[PDB]
């Protein structure tokens, strides 16, 4: 049972990662050797992420993905076997990259942006999401003031536009 | 880095033309050849409808410009072309030759001379679909073009910038009225003053080579290959060509019209036309509408016809007449096409 | 050299769908071919749907295959034996002799998929051709490579007048008709092979004057729409390299018309007007416009044509209408009580008929 | 079985059109592209397959034969239907 | 817009990369409406009969390059989605031969009459090619309908075809 | 202010698709702006497609449309001259003065999409 539903759509990648690392182990292992891989394939964009085009045969993903497993294996576990069902399937493999990390962070972090009529950036890193918000508010009010512009409130105009009219 | 980097430069090898030279920006790459399309992946700089070799001889023009890939329609048939290509881009808008070198020669929907009689002589190329002139350069018809027919002299007459439509069913004679225009304007062609002088052009969509080389004859006969141009796309050609036809014939009959001169184009059979440009649509996943013709075939010929006006003094007082030919079927004018 | 070769995926009804390896996959209208106990299945490649998967068509039954069987590609389109040797063989549409009577010894063997002669080529002059039947060539003359439709029924001689005007041809200038039987009901067929060895058209010691050329109605679709290209081939070779005035009969358009509206929906294109294939009038002008004359010699076609619901303006009949120059209505028993040939004079016109 | 081992032998198809609507059935379920009146492609093809089979053998091969008797139930007369 | 979306469907969705040998055997992966798509089956062949794990029979009419498309010859509500599937290895046959004479049977050959069990002289295949040109002749021995108006004026024959076309 | 800028992504028959920044997305019904060589080629919204991209209109021909080309943002709808100075003078879609009679002298100017005047 993930914690989150990612609703497939290239996205049961990553829920089919994590469930394989979930029924035995490594949930950071599988993990970080993946951020590994996007730091090294956004490392030379123009050979990165331009060879993830799918004008580029099988063999050729074969290749590349072969090409990937280098400097002392980094690709350890059920990873390897993501490069291989992508080199058969669906080629691009960044934006599952993010759907694993936002489903592992939800795992670990629980950390949401909210502040309803606040448009502040308060992460909370934390599983309890009861009283934190308060001390996350309090903390990013009290210092750094990102961007906490509304530009203007809605209560008020929306009150005076229904005022105005009747 | 070292075997990262050495490891990326044996990939940059064995992709060849998908990513490594020309960075697929001026080039690009066929993914797949579907009924009449053929998505390329690449061509990071082209603009839209423009002109694309296949490096097989066949032509192409972009309609669908989305994101990922290219679609481009094949002018000719899909054979050629193949999944893994390499394509090129001419960067210039679909164009024909014009000038006043190509009377007395007949060409296809792509101005490429089929008589055999040569290259062609060409003083400019405009694009294919222009813009219709506006409303302040229009001046309204005072000169009368003589058809030579008794009917359409007498009654219904036809003067410099008007469009007439011929209707009729498959064997009533509307080719034959049109080729009595273009032989009874020889009395004028052969003179002097330039205001009288009616050059013309004739369309064939979807016709028989054999007709269209009969026709050829007939104006052999009768000393009328001069002041006229033939564009031809038989019903064996590709449905681009047929539905890119009638466009080019109207650019080389507004060079004429821009020049000052005075130019009849005849426009036969543009329900094949319509029909093409059906099948077209529909083999581009596009909505059916009524009898299934895509809704823009109004716009087409809408577009199409509107290029042919009288000028007013100040641009050089030139014309452009359009005859469409127009098959109803069952004597039916009610028809949505018609 | 070493053969193009590829796995079979998906068989979806007639549709085939064969993965290939990179730089492999040969171009569309190309011949297929797999190694079947039955015989040989071969596939016609429509469209490429990338990644090294190409769509075909099959031109024979597919039962019993299995994904992961080995194709080998022949390197162009499906190629019929040509020549001289035809003549008095009953050959298929992939170019195989049905009439058991040993192998056909043609040299030559030439792609069904050709282009129309060039405009230069074209004859500039429309010219008559005799056709022995008196009203015929007086009141509805044929056309010296025209596209005659026959519009006859049944019980009215239709077969009768077609080796008629095989026997005719034969004799007058240099006849050697190629009949195309497209959607052959193989029981017409075996009555229509005996009439030919009973007249004598069809001679099995002697020389034949014509080739039956066929695909039978329980073949799937394509086949159906492939036997008369083939036909065209043969009777354009006959007239590219012979210089005769070559015939060509077509069982019936209508059917070749209806077999192309079946294919586009296998595939997969959106129908367009009545259930009718969007390319309709492509594909009637690809098939109408080979069959013409040339400065070499010409190829004159008898089609029958069928129209569906007795309405002149369904799009197929009108399609066929923008290729026929004469036609012929051979009259349902109105002039068959007595006049043999009954062709009906007053119904059938030609437009060549012209001082 | 009958025609093959010489003797004669009478079949009676009966309704087809319900036949060709079970076809229907089963293309539209498997995402086959539809056609005329949304039925499936090969419907003349499986008409002609099973209706060819039925023949009159040759001396040779037993003088066996097979007589096709298909009924074919049309909707308010229409024989210009598709199936008809 | 940098990349855009790889997949919007997928026939692969559990990629678990394990359980080899589905080349004879197959996994049920979705089921409704009389078909059943099924993973595996590597080496099934056209229209060929298949076996369920709940006793219900299927044809394989649709094979596509990921899942086959099995259409059930009985209820839908024996099979579940995950359920084993074994191929036959015959295709379509029906026991044919003399005793089926003065008996009613089902579409493949069952007796649905209950007078017992079926003689069967053999098993031919339900599809078979028809009868090339050359091995026909012509329809010369004439079937006797019974009726006048059948056998006058539209006479039938040991070999032909007749539709009976009526409302 | 800063100029809304963004680039254009696919430009279908006379669909055009702009990809935008960071908070960068425009309005519906408001008009865009290409400058194409011939001139001005507003890109009137019609939907949103979400991950900063629009759907427009364009209210000329979309000729020489290549992919990553410019666009700027007007600020509201399509504005076009309104007053009495208007009668005599011919204009167009947008409002520049097809009749060449000079320019056009309006004094307001209003946005084209209004609403229903109530009861
Ligand atoms: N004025 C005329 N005098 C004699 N014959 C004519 C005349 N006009 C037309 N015809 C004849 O009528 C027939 C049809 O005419 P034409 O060749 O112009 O075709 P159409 O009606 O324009 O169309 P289509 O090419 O589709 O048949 C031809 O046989 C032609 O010779
Ligand atoms: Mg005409």
């Amino acid at each position: 049972p993930p914690p989150v539903r990612l609703f497939g759509v290239e996205g049961t990648y990553a829920t089919a990662l994590y469930q394989a690392a979930a029924k035995n182990s490594s949930i950071d292992a599988a993990f970080q050797s993946l951020q590994k891989v996007e730091s090294t394939v956004k490392k030379n964009p123009k050979l990165g992420h331009l060879l993830l085009n799918p004008a580029l045969s099988l063999k050729d993903r074969n290749s590349v993905i072969d090409a990937i497993v280098e400097t002392h294996k980094n690709l350890d576990g059920y990873v390897v076997n993501l490069l291989k069902v992508l080199s058969e399937n669906n080629r691009l493999g960044c934006f599952e990259k993010i759907a694993s990390d936002f489903g592992v962070l939800n795992d670990a972090h629980n950390g949401l942006l909210k502040g309803t009529v606040t448009s502040a950036e308060p992460l909370d890193p934390k599983s309890f999401k009861r009283i934190e918000k308060a001390l996350s508010a309090s903390k990013l009010v009290g210092q750094g003031k990102s961007l906490k512009l509304e530009n203007v409130v809605k209560p008020e105009i929306k009150g005076g536009l229904i005022v105005e009219l009747g | 880095k070292a075997q990262p980097t050495e490891v990326s430069s044996i990939l940059e090898e064995r992709i060849k033309g998908v990513s490594d030279e020309a960075n697929l920006n001026e080039t690009g790459r066929v993914l797949a050849v579907g009924d009449g399309i053929a998505r390329v992946f690449g061509l990071n700089n082209i603009q839209a409808e423009e002109l694309v070799e296949f490096s097989s001889g066949v032509k192409g023009m972009a309609l669908n410009l989305e994101p990922g890939q290219v679609g481009i329609v094949l002018f000719g048939s899909d054979r050629l072309v193949k999944e893994g290509e390499l394509v090129k881009r001419t960067g210039n808008i679909v164009d024909v030759p014009v000038g006043p070198g190509l009377l007395g020669r007949v060409v296809d929907a792509l101005g490429n001379p089929i008589d055999g009689k040569g290259p062609i002589d060409a003083a400019g190329r405009s694009r294919a679909q222009v813009k219709a002139p506006g409303i302040l350069p229009r001046r309204s018809v005072h000169e009368p073009v003589q058809t030579g027919l008794k009917a359409v002299d007498a009654l219904v007459p036809i003067g410099r910038g008007q469009r007439e439509l011929i209707i009729g069913d498959r064997q009533t004679g509307k080719t034959a009225v049109a080729l009595d225009t273009i032989l009874n304007q020889k009395r004028w062609n052969n003179g002097s003053d330039e205001s009288k002088k009616l050059y013309c052009v004739y369309v064939a969509v979807g016709q028989k080579r054999s007709t269209v080389a009969q026709l050829v004859q007939t104006l052999e006969q009768h000393d009328a290959m001069k002041y006229s141009i033939i564009v031809a796309a038989t019903a064996s050609e590709a449905a681009p060509l047929q539905y890119l036809a009638p466009f080019t014939a109207a650019s080389i009959g507004e060079w004429f019209r821009d020049n000052g001169k005075h130019a009849l184009i005849v426009y036969d059979d543009l329900s094949k036309q319509a029909v093409a440009y059906r099948q077209l649509s529909l083999l581009l996943r596009r909505p059916p509408g009524r009898e299934a013709y895509p809704g823009d075939v109004f716009y087409l010929h809408s577009r199409l016809l509107e290029r042919a006006a009288k000028l007013s003094e100040k641009e050089g007082s030139g014309s452009l007449t359009a005859l469409p030919v127009i098959e109803t079927q069952g004597g039916d004018v009610s028809a949505y096409i018609p | 050299s070493t053969p193009i070769t590829g796995k079979v995926t998906a068989v979806i009804g007639a549709i085939v769908d064969v993965h290939f390896e990179q730089s492999e996959l040969p171009a569309i209208l190309n011949a297929l071919e797999i190694k079947t106990p039955q015989g040989k299945l071969v596939l016609e490649v429509a469209q490429h749907l990338g990644e090294n998967t190409v769509r075909t068509i099959a031109m024979d039954g597919t039962e019993g295959l299995v994904r992961g069987e080995k194709v080998l590609d022949t390197g162009g389109p499906i190629s019929v034996p040509v020549g001289r040797e035809t003549l008095g063989r009953i050959i298929n549409v992939i170019g195989e002799p049905i009439d058991e009577r040993g192998p056909i010894k043609s040299k030559l063997r030439k792609p069904i998929h050709a282009d129309p002669p060039s405009f230069a080529e074209q004859s500039t002059s429309a010219e008559i051709l005799e056709t022995g039947i008196k009203v015929v060539d007086l009141l509805a003359p044929y056309a010296r490579g025209g596209k005659i439709g026959l519009f006859g029924g049944a019980g009215v001689g239709k077969t009768v007048f077609i080796q008629e005007l095989i026997n005719n041809i034969a004799k007058a200038h240099g006849g050697f008709s190629v009949f195309t039987g497209v959607g052959e009901r193989t029981r017409e067929g075996n009555d229509l092979y005996r009439e030919m060895k009973e007249t004598g058209v069809i001679n099995l010691e002697g020389e034949s004057k014509v080739a039956l050329v066929f695909g039978q109605m329980n073949e799937p679709p394509g086949a159906r729409a492939r036997v008369a290209l083939t036909g065209l081939t043969i009777a354009e070779y006959f007239r590219d390299e012979e210089g005769q005035d070559v015939l060509l009969f077509i069982d019936n358009i209508f059917r070749f018309t209806q077999a192309g509206s079946e294919v586009s929906a296998l595939l997969g294109r959106i129908p367009s007007a009545v259930g009718y294939q969007p390319t309709l009038a492509t594909d009637m002008g690809l098939l109408q416009e080979r069959i013409t004359t040339t400065k070499k010699g010409s190829v004159t076609s008898v089609q029958a044509v069928y129209v569906p619901a007795d309405d002149l303006t369904d799009p197929a009949p009108a399609t066929t209408f923008a290729h026929l120059d004469a036609t012929t209505v051979l009259s349902r028993g109105i002039s068959e009580l007595g006049i043999y040939p009954a062709v009906d004079p007053l119904d059938s016109k030609s437009r060549l008929l012209d001082a």
